[PDB]
């Protein structure tokens, strides 16, 4: 049976909530438990009425994200195909009740400072169900770090980390992320000089440049285990393919072209498309604290430019990681 | 941006 909000958010945890993100169907908060930050994603489910102008999702509709979140989190503890590049999943609960007054307070503070596109979540009744996903706190999204990175050497570590994580997930799970825009890439400081992964039993390292990248958000993602495929069928979606004003919105169309609008199939080229979009952001929209002033830094810039103009001729993140000159 | 927006 469902639990009260108190189960996920005891008082001290609830009292420490700050809102960090939102979308059509959810709210994301940061809080603290045992001296450690975590991120809480809260989705209303199963009700007949509108939230932020759209119908609530059913449990069936959210289940794929729950499943995929868990499978990708478990890659940190695997052997042949091992990566910590996906966000850790701590717990998932089904909760019943009105929205806590303490979360409303957090919601109000975000609306005052950043502005919300969503309704104030104060209208839910005591029978309302929610899914509450608790994750590792992954740092700050790449979009919000547009003006905050040291140099293009950092961008290279970020791209290498992303390619490796995706390669490991391809190998283990026939994974496609399918929505890896720059709000779904998180950066956190790390003291580790290098990060470790294992791809089909071969272990390697990546220089961190002081950052650990985490991938999040699996609403559009696809994977499989023992031939059972978990994915989001967007073949009849009326607006996913009609966006404009950012290369991001072309990627949805280019995915649909690659897969012939058959979303259950495996087309790991979609991971390449997203990595090309990310590289394009690094070269065009990111602005660095230190530019490429030295010949050595101009060289890194040239290698990332070369990656950008060649990577679309690779068939998967695995092909990119194993064969592309950038990662030698 | 989010893939779908409120909106
Ligand atoms: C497709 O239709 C998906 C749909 N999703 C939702 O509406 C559900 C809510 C989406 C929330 C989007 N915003 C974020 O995820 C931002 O919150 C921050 N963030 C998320 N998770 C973390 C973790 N683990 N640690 C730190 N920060 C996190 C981050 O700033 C994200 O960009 C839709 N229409 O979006
Ligand atoms: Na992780």
């Amino acid at each position: 049976g469902p639990v009260p909000f108190s189960h996920c958010l005891p008082t001290e945890k609830l009292q420490r909530c700050e809102k960090i993100g939102e979308g059509v169907f959810g709210e994301v908060f940061q809080t603290i438990a045992d001296h450690t930050p975590v991120a809480i994603k809260i989705i209303a489910i199963e009700g007949p009425d509108l939230v932020n102008g759209s119908h609530q999702k059913t449990f069936e509709e959210i289940l794929p994200e729950i499943i995929i979140s868990k499978e990708l989190s478990l890659l940190s503890g695997e052997v042949c195909n091992r990566t910590e590049g996906f966000i850790g999943l701590n717990s998932v609960h089904c909760v019943q009740g009105s929205y806590p007054p303490l979360l409303l307070k957090a919601w109000d503070h975000y609306n005052s400072t950043k502005g919300s596109a969503n309704d104030r979540p104060d209208f839910f009744k005591d029978d309302q169900l929610f899914i509450v996903l608790e994750f590792e706190f992954g740092g700050i999204d790449l979009e919000q770090m547009r003006t905050k990175l040291s140099s293009l050497a950092t961008a290279k570590s970020i791209l290498h980390q992303l390619t490796a994580s995706l390669a490991v997930a391809e190998a283990s799970l026939r994974f496609e992320h399918r929505d890896l825009h720059w709000g779904n890439v998180l950066l956190k400081k790390t003291s580790l000089k290098k990060l470790h992964y294992t791809l089909n039993g071969k272990s390697s390292t990546i220089p961190s440049c002081g950052l650990q990248v985490s991938i999040i958000d699996y609403t559009l993602s696809r994977l499989e285990r023992d031939g059972i495929v978990v994915f989001c069928d967007v073949s009849m979606d009326e607006d996913l393919f009609t966006g404009d004003g950012d290369y991001q919105f072309d990627i949805y169309r280019l995915m649909k072209k690659e897969n012939n609008n058959r979303w259950g199939e495996y087309h790991p080229y979609s991971n390449v498309l997203w990595l090309h979009y990310l590289t394009d952001k690094m070269l065009k929209q990111m602005t660095f604290k230190t530019k490429c002033n030295t010949p050595a830094m101009k060289q890194i810039k040239r290698k990332i430019q070369e990656f950008h103009r060649t990577m679309l001729n690779f068939s998967s993140a695995t092909d990119l990681l194993c064969q592309h000159s950038l990662f030698k | 941006a989010r893939k779908k927006q409120t909106a």
